[PDB]
């Protein structure tokens, strides 16, 4: 299953 | 650094057009509008992940939104009926899932003009009872009558605003809680020490701005229309 | 920073004349990922030649694989053909049985 | 008989040609199953290995939400490194990152990972904890004390301990007949003379399953691994790897070599002589 | 979907009152509480982080396996009347990251004070007939079923300038014969 990325750097 | 949001009130005759406007300053891309109805939390209208683009939410239908800039997004009611009567929220975030930081939010009452009047104020003066026995004074004002519950009550003792000592009502009460097109009321407190109320050159006043029809609005009525009146009630010291 | 590709050219399965393959051609170790590979068939390009999705090693640089399904020949030469910014002119590397 | 599950991405600016390109492929062990290219006509999670094409219209509406929010979230990043950097926006510029874990056989959860890099160099990486971060730069700092105020190395230690470790199970028993089979390298030499009196024997392994292997040359001292030749494990593209190693011999000396090969599959390391 | 206690919770000033909430989606990625005073805009509390988030008198901790938040307000005060919402973040079933907004519970502080509850009769400055009754320190009520009595909500003052924290409340009546004891 994909990961959830959203944050930014 | 926040989230701006215009009008705070409106007032919509059934088909009527409108459309609120927001901005932001925080530097980011997301920006989000809302709905509150009694009864059930915010619901998504629209919202723009960043410039250029705007996507759908919970609640689309009867609505359309416009991303001007990385600052700005308005959303307008082409055509108002009663179903949209709520209180709007816009609101901001850095992206999708960060904190969204919310707008002051506009009140929208999408009824028949008709409907539309204005406070009818009236202030109270404080009773000898509570005088002897607390030495504290306190006035009462009473803005009766007023559907369009859009008001912001002040005080004003000898001319300048009192933010202390004062206790507005923090919801406007229904006259009917049954009815639907009920008629609202508002009520406030003003506490002085006794002697202040006594010396007869001091000076108080209730002011209840009132938002209802703008000077545009075709008045079709007997009655005087119910513009963005500031009816107001006083007494001096006994 | 930029590192040159490593390039390999072979088949699937150990050459034999007249039996269906695949030549490969396989850049390892580049970086900027973008890359152009054509597999030869004596000198002149494969049109239909595929390639893996790109991917990547523990050290960060890109790999990536481009293959054909071809019948190998005692005396046709097939090659491949990789032009990278990191490279003044496409560098060819011919197909070897023994390699 | 450790695991892994990776996913491996890759974003491309390309200035005066639109929004970056992005791709993303997933990996179990040595074995891509799944891929995501926005260049593609489907804007979709798509297939790569055979197990995982019965997968319901859930996973691949939800799998593909969640690239597709990736690959919005490193065009943004894209954008954010080159102000850090203060960069023109001549050039193109690279965004990897590497995430993934590694259950043991049966064992369970033994380790998380979730990686950045920019234009090739190390940016950001979450340490073995799961709970610091690994700053490679001064304007990786930023970001890594902006994560450190959000706790988000907590929702990718819930992530790297929850959803990866089930969905890697799970992808592991779909896929048993493919995932957990080992195939042990066939083997073979050459022989070619280069000069009249030296010889290159070429050791060669082929068809193996696993990409591990150790191909190690051996004169009568047991290991020369100066003199040796030795190529990178490559794909044959029907899921086996390939490799082999080159020595130069004396002619008439070949028997003083052997060569010795060790891999998995194998119940023990092969000797390999002419 | 996100469910959090019914309420209202009426409770004394000082009390230490807990909030649970509870999300049903298993993937939600970040969660926090919203405090939203009443007729006015929702504002961020404070995050929750399931290692423990604590701020002052308030304090909240996340349960992944229950699925489950709580918010804990130690040494209630009247400032923390509001309604407190429950903010979780989940992808949609698109590539978009949103946050679920709860209905979230209404809480009313009201004051522990003076042993004078009271009404007074106060005279109009114009009229001869309108009259207004109020009330110093409550026994929560709004017991008015006379189909012609009003009744505001009891405000809730916090004076520090004459330190009274003043809990009075407005009633009137169109009738002219309006006892205010008789409302």
């Amino acid at each position: 299953n994909y990961n959830y990325l959203y944050r930014l750097f | 650094a926040g989230v701006t949001q215009t009008p705070k009130f409106q007032v919509l005759k059934t088909g009527q057009s409108m459309t609120l406007q927001c901005a932001q300053d925080m530097n980011h891309n997301s920006m989000y509008w809302y709905r509150q109805d009694p009864g059930m939390g915010l619901r998504l209208i629209y919202y723009s992940a960043s410039e250029g683009t705007t996507d759908k939410g919970e609640v689309p239908n009867g609505y359309n939104v416009s991303r001007l800039n990385k600052r700005e997004f308005s959303l307008r009611l082409e055509s108002a009926a009663p179903s949209q009567t709520s209180v709007y929220f816009c609101a901001s975030s850095e992206t999708g899932g960060y904190e969204q930081y919310f707008g002051p939010g506009t009140r929208l009452t999408v009824t028949d003009l008709k409907n539309v009047f204005p406070p009818e104020v009236a202030v109270f003066e404080p009773s000898e009872a509570e005088i002897s026995h607390t030495q504290k004074a306190t006035l009462v004002c009473l803005a009766t009558g007023f559907y369009p519950d859009h008001v912001e009550l002040s005080w004003w003792v000898n001319g300048k605003e009192v933010h202390s000592g004062v206790c507005t009502d923090p919801q406007p009460l229904k006259e009917q809680p049954a009815l639907n097109d009920s008629r609202y009321a508002l009520s406030s407190r003003l506490r002085v020490s006794a002697t202040f109320w006594q010396n007869p050159r001091n000076h108080f006043r209730c002011q209840v701005q009132f938002y209802g029809l703008s000077e545009n609005d075709e008045w079709t009525q007997d009655r005087a229309k119910p513009v963005t009146q500031i009816v107001s009630a006083e007494a001096w010291g006994r | 920073i930029q590192r040159t590709p490593k390039i390999q050219v072979y088949s699937r399965h150990p050459a034999e004349n007249g039996k269906s393959n695949f030549l490969n051609c396989y850049v390892s170790g580049f970086h900027p990922s973008d890359i152009e590979v054509d597999l030869l068939k004596n000198g002149e390009r494969i049109e239909k030649v595929e390639h893996s999705d790109l991917s990547f090693s523990k050290d960060w640089s890109f790999y990536l694989l481009y293959y054909t399904e071809f019948t190998p020949t005692e005396k046709d030469e097939y090659a491949c053909r990789v032009n990278h910014v990191t490279l003044s002119q496409p560098k060819i590397v011919k197909w070897d049985r023994d390699m | 008989g450790s695991h892994s599950m990776r996913y491996f991405s890759t974003s491309v600016s390309r200035p005066g040609r639109g929004e970056p390109r992005f791709i993303a492929v997933g990996y179990v062990d040595d074995t891509q199953f799944v891929r995501f290219d926005s260049d593609a006509a489907s804007q979709r999670m798509e297939p790569r290995a055979p197990w995982i094409e019965q997968e319901g219209p859930e996973y691949w509406d939800e799998e593909t939400g969640k690239v597709k929010a990736h690959s919005q979230t490193d065009r943004e990043n894209l954008r954010i490194a080159l102000r850090y950097y203060n960069q023109s926006e001549a050039g193109s510029h690279t965004l990897q990152m590497m995430f993934g874990c590694d259950v043991g056989s049966d064992g369970r959860f033994l380790r998380g990972y979730h990686q950045y890099a920019y234009d090739g160099k190390d940016y950001i990486a979450l340490k073995e904890d799961l709970r610091s971060w690994t700053a490679a730069d001064m304007a990786a700092q930023i970001t890594k004390r902006k994560w450190e105020a959000a706790h988000v190395a907590e929702q990718q230690r819930a992530y790297l301990e929850g959803t990866c470790v089930d969905g890697l199970r799970r992808y592991l028993e779909n896929g048993k007949e493919t995932l957990q089979r080992t195939d042990p390298p066939k083997t073979h030499m050459t022989h070619h003379p280069i000069s009249d009196h030296e010889a290159t024997l070429r050791c060669w392994a082929l068809g193996f399953y696993p990409a591990e292997i150790t191909l190690t040359w051996q004169r009568d001292g047991e290991d020369q691994t100066q003199d040796t030749e030795l190529v990178e494990t490559r794909p044959a593209g029907d899921g086996t790897f390939q490799k082999w190693a080159a020595v130069v011999v004396p002619s008439g000396e070949e028997q003083r070599y052997t060569c010795h090969v060790q891999h998995e599959g194998l119940p023990k390391p092969l000797t390999l002589r002419w | 979907e996100v469910e959090q206690d019914p309420g209202p919770f009426n409770v004394p000033e000082g009390a230490t009152v807990a909030f649970n909430c509870t999300y049903s989606n298993s993937a939600s990625q970040s969660f926090f509480w919203y405090r939203q005073d009443c007729r006015k805009e929702p504002k961020l509390l404070m995050s929750v982080y399931s290692s423990g988030n604590e701020d002052g008198r308030f304090t909240a901790q996340l349960n992944r396996a229950s699925q489950y938040i709580s918010l804990l307000i130690r040494d209630s005060k009247l400032s923390d009347s509001a309604t407190y919402l429950c903010v979780v973040n989940a992808h949609s079933g698109a590539g978009s990251y949103q946050l679920t907004f709860g209905k979230g519970t209404k809480l009313s502080v009201i004051p522990i004070q003076n042993p004078d509850p009271a009404v007074y009769q106060l005279r109009d400055s114009k009229s001869s007939d309108k009259s207004v009754c109020l009330f110093t320190d409550f026994t929560n009520v709004s017991q008015s079923k006379d189909s012609d009595v009003y009744i505001t909500d009891k405000c809730v003052l916090d004076m520090r300038s004459m330190d009274f924290k003043s809990n009075s409340a407005v009633a009137w009546s169109n009738k002219s014969d309006f006892a205010c004891a008789n409302a």
